[PDB]
């Protein structure tokens, strides 16, 4: 609201570990094969599976409540198998989202309730913007918006997207305390 | 009331309520809403769930008419069915080869044939049943084309069956 | 020196590319989407403030010479197809717009008729431009364009568009989804010119002379009982996904009627050519009738060439036309691209053409001296 | 930029046209001291890329293959980048189920090689035409 980030308490049910904070309430079954290196923040009601994963997320990374985090099927004729994806640094999955996407890029901001396809590569710098569906296998360059139904270039983003998105994660991160 | 069959892999942590009646090779993901509230869920072999799938037979609660007699509608599923991510069904009868995309509003009494896919977050509520091996897309619009053959997902299926195991 | 670019700014729609090229590269609805706006301006307005229209101009350039094109503005030179009689101010604007933000180098403001006559190849014939706004018709005799035997009429794809949603909103039956299985009238207030423009295209098309004269007695219905020939079948239209719009048959053949419809006025599409030939000089009548030129996309329309040549010689026959215009034998031209992108293609023929194109077209250093676009006008 | 409303709070520049921009979208000038818009300041073209499969091509190649990929394809249907699928390959969509067999297209033994565009059927006709003019002009 007007550049400043605004404030959002957390209930006592919550697990934090070294800077890594998880809801209680979101599931992420298989917690063996997936890995948050940094400072994290998963949402409640947020789905991260162990289906043949390696699911791993950035330094501030951001999932808000109600997303999944599905790695996706790679239909070989050698051997079909669950292809493990791996979430950019400073990246912001927005509220209600599907991912399906393998290898999304660091720097990006996927939009609320979007269905990203199967195979979906993001590369770093981008956005997704809110009720959008990229198809299977597509591929997103820098300092771009993909929207629509069909998920295709609407236009280019700011310059300054690399210095900008360290700001609101960061900011989220300091700003989202326990009340 | 539960009628539990060996060799498909419906996982315990999915949550399952009423008179389920599952099938022989169906494999269930966790957090798969299941609810047999009014008639039983008939499942046919091969039937997988994926994710958020609100399958309900709570036409008493939709309508609530007091009406058909007894009205048990019993939601009969076929075989090779790809139910994806976020997707919402409620179709009392409903046919083999078919896979709804991920976030799709399946309608109150939409019935599918073979070879036949609903639009990723496309919603119809509409009743209407769909021409055989024909393909939606699109939210914004429907946009119905025929596809040229029915896509089969056996391999998919049958590779789960392998990780399920200690998780 | 560079293959010099190609640009016709039209009411609906755009046609883009580069010099010497069998077609236009990019094709595209003249609109811009502005942050705030749900339904996207357009681009050309006739009559409005020289700020606003600047402003629009500089955002479809821009989107031209960058996302549909790939090539710097200020390296090429410029070939503006637009066509005669265009307002003074819009051509004024397009062309300050052009040297001054974008610095090209020589922009050349080429009649879209006497572009399209070059695509033939022929020196002299009749061109008429059936287009979004009016339908407008130009005799070119050997080289120039006669002014003094002009003819506009709004026949084109606005009065078309405008013509489909009075006659849906009549006839209209659509099941929405939600106990609408009945015919349930006027749910929507107004539809969407993208949608009108959809419908028109595939649904409707033009009727045979002998089928349309029937179809005008008949909705007259001049002391006559039920005088109409058989309809097509109805045609389904899906609306914004869940809402299905029943398209009478009557309707698609009966919109297009418009056009050739004689309104007592006698002013059809079909009669603006005999018009203006009958005004022309005696000497270029048999030249100017034997090659007639069909451009414009609302001449595209399925079974439109055959009524018009159909129509032509009927009106022929009648008793004002009948003295000078009797024993003409009337020809169409086929030209090489399709009937949209006649226009364009003259543009990149003349574009190609490097040592007269620089010699015609005015430099940037003249402008930015005078401050005067030469016209048809006095200078 | 778009989380937060960047789009709110806005910077004046000074010259001819006076804007009201994010700083986010605006940039400083060094060289002088005056901020400019991205309206306001000339654009320029660098490089030509793919979306799809990402190849920096040069400018002349561009120009004989107009601004197009020869590996990479959209669907006419809907306007999204295509897949090749073996059996021996066809191209077909993800979002809509186009596929090349539809229209009636024959499978390559070729992966990328086989597939081509028809010739234009009015490019013979053209070339005459050029070269009369250009003698005329002359
Ligand atoms: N291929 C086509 N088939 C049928 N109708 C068309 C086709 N292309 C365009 N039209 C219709 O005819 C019109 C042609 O207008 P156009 O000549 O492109 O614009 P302008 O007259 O402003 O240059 C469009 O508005 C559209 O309604
Ligand atoms: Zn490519
Ligand atoms: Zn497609």
């Amino acid at each position: 609201m007007e550049l400043g980030e605004l404030l959002y308490n957390k209930s006592e049910y919550i697990e934090t570990a070294s800077g890594n904070k998880v809801s209680r309430q979101s599931v992420l079954c298989g917690s063996q094969n997936i890995v948050l290196n940094g400072k994290t923040i998963v949402m409640n009601d947020c789905i991260i599976r162990g289906d043949l994963a390696n699911v791993r997320v950035g330094r501030h990374c951001v999932v808000k409540s109600r997303s999944v985090i599905r790695p996706p099927f790679k239909k070989f004729s050698k051997g079909v198998a669950f292809f493990p994806l791996h979430i950019g640094d400073h990246v912001f999955i927005e509220e209600d989202c599907v991912v399906n996407a393998a290898q999304i890029g660091s720097y990006v901001h996927v939009g609320k309730n979007c269905v990203i396809g199967r195979r979906c590569v993001l590369k770093d710098c981008c956005k997704i913007l809110d009720n959008t569906v990229l198809p299977p296998e597509t591929v997103v360059p820098p300092f771009t918006v993909f929207s629509g139904c069909p998920g295709l270039f609407s236009g280019e983003l700011p310059e300054c997207t690399q210095e900008l998105m360290i700001d609101v994660t960061k900011s989220y991160y300091q700003k989202f305390l326990p009340l | 009331s539960v009628k539990i069959a060996p060799g498909a892999v419906v996982c315990v942590e999915s949550e399952i309520r009423g008179d389920v009646t599952i099938g022989p090779r169906t494999v269930i993901h966790p957090k798969a809403r299941i609810i047999a509230e009014a008639g039983p869920i008939v499942i046919g072999e091969g039937n997988l769930i994926e994710e958020q799938a609100l399958i309900i037979n709570a036409h008493p609660d939709n309508i609530t008419p007091d009406a058909e007699d007894s009205e048990p509608k019993p939601m009969i599923i076929g075989t090779n069915n790809v139910f994806e991510v976020g997707c919402y069904s409620q179709a009392m009868k409903m046919g083999d080869n078919n896979v709804i995309e991920s976030k799709a509003y399946v309608g109150r009494n939409v019935i599918l044939t073979s070879g036949c896919i609903i639009g990723a977050c496309c919603n119809l509520n509409t009743f209407e049943v769909i021409p055989e091996n024909t393909v939606i897309y699109g939210a914004d619009c429907l946009r119905r084309v025929q596809t040229e053959r029915p896509q089969p997902q056996t391999l998919q299926l049958d590779f789960l069956m392998k990780i399920l195991p200690n998780y | 020196e560079k293959t010099a670019v190609v640009i016709d700014l039209g009411e609906a729609f755009t046609k883009c590319g580069f010099a010497g090229e069998t077609g236009p590269r990019c094709i595209i609805p003249s609109v811009i989407k502005k942050a705030g706006m749900p339904k996207p301006i357009k681009v050309v307005q006739y009559n409005i403030n020289t700020e606003e229209l600047y402003s629009y101009l500089k955002e479809f350039i821009h989107i031209l010479y960058f996302r549909h094109l790939l090539v710097n503005p200020r390296d090429r030179r410029v070939v503006v197809i637009e066509s005669v009689l265009c307002p003074s101010h819009f051509r004024e604007t397009l062309t300050r717009v052009l040297f001054k933000y974008f610095e090209v180098p020589s922009v050349l403001l080429a009649p879209s008729h006497l572009m399209a006559l070059l695509t033939l190849g022929i020196n002299s014939a009749m061109v008429l431009d059936c287009g979004y706004r009016e339908s407008l018709v130009l005799p070119i005799y050997e080289g120039i364009p006669v002014l003094n035997c002009w003819g506009a009429l709004p026949l084109g794809g606005k009065a078309l568009h405008k013509e489909l949603e009075t006659q849906l909103l009549e006839q209209c039956t659509v099941d929405t989804g939600a106990a609408k299985e009945q015919s349930l009238p006027s749910v929507m207030g107004s539809i969407p010119e993208g949608v009108l423009e959809d419908i028109k295209v595939r649904t409707c098309f033009v009727s045979d002379l002998t089928r349309g004269l029937k179809i005008q007695a008949a909705k007259f219905n001049i002391d006559g009982n039920t005088e109409r020939p058989s309809p097509p079948p109805n045609v389904d239209y899906p609306l914004d996904g869940e809402k299905i719009l029943h398209v009478l048959g009557s309707i698609r053949d009966s919109v297009v009627e418009i056009l050739f419809e004689q309104d007592n006025e006698e002013k059809s599409v079909a009669t603006l050519i005999l018009d203006s030939l009958m005004q022309c000089p005696i000497d270029t009548r048999k030249q100017l009738a034997e090659n007639l030129v069909i451009i414009g996309g609302t001449s595209m329309l399925p079974g439109f060439l055959h009524r018009l040549l159909a129509e032509i010689r009927y009106l022929v026959e009648k008793p004002k036309y009948k003295k000078t215009l009797g024993t003409k034998t009337f020809r169409i031209h086929t030209p090489p691209a399709k009937a949209n992108c006649v226009a364009w293609l003259g543009g990149a023929i003349f574009g190609a053409l490097q040592d007269i194109l620089g010699s015609r077209s005015v430099s940037k250093e003249y402008y930015n001296q005078t401050g005067r676009i030469p016209d048809w006008c006095s200078l | 930029a778009s989380l937060l409303q960047s789009e709110r709070v806005l910077y004046l520049v000074q010259g001819e046209k006076k804007v009201r921009a994010p700083l986010s979208q605006l940039y400083f000038c060094r060289y002088c001291s005056e901020l400019r818009s991205l309206e306001c300041v000339s654009h320029e073209v660098d490089s030509h890329y793919c979306p799809s499969c990402l190849e920096n091509m040069p400018s002349a190649e561009a120009k004989l293959k107009k601004n197009r990929c020869a590996n990479c394809f959209d669907c006419p249907g809907c306007m999204h980048t295509l897949s090749t699928r073996a059996t021996a390959y066809y191209l077909a969509c993800g979002f809509c189920r186009w596929t090349s067999r539809d229209v009636g297209m024959a499978d390559k033994s070729v992966a990328s090689g086989g597939w081509q565009e028809p010739d234009h059927p009015h490019t013979q006709r053209m070339n005459k035409l050029i070269e009369y003019y250009q003698q005329l002009a002359q």
